[PDB]
């Protein structure tokens, strides 16, 4: 099963999938992801879209 | 209420409260109820409670 990245949309306040052409067309509410630990450093992450 | 409007944040929105007696304070987690009227996207007035 392929996992696609999800990005927050400030205008509608929902986690909407990137990769519009070939991807899931579902949008999830906030509170799905709750952050309480230290985040991943920006240097390690790879940029997509 | 006076005014209410949204914020650029993901979560919150801003609200004034108007005339209040001096000996009063608010703590986080308090709940407020109101019946207010807004303008729909189509341009028609509506009413709601929250």
């Amino acid at each position: 099963y392929r996992l696609a990245p999800y990005g927050f949309n400030n205008k509608t306040r929902r986690w909407e999938c990137l990769d519009t052409k070939y991807g899931t067309k579902r949008t999830y509410q906030a509170d799905i992801f709750v952050a309480t630990d230290e985040d991943i450093p920006e240097s390690e992450m790879t940029e997509v879209y | 209420i006076a005014a209410m409007y949204n914020n650029d944040d993901g979560a919150t929105f801003q609200m004034e409260i108007g005339g209040i007696h001096t000996n009063a304070a608010l703590a986080a987690g308090d709940k407020l109820q109101c019946i207010w009227r807004y303008l729909d996207v189509n341009g028609n007035a509506q009413a709601a409670e929250n």
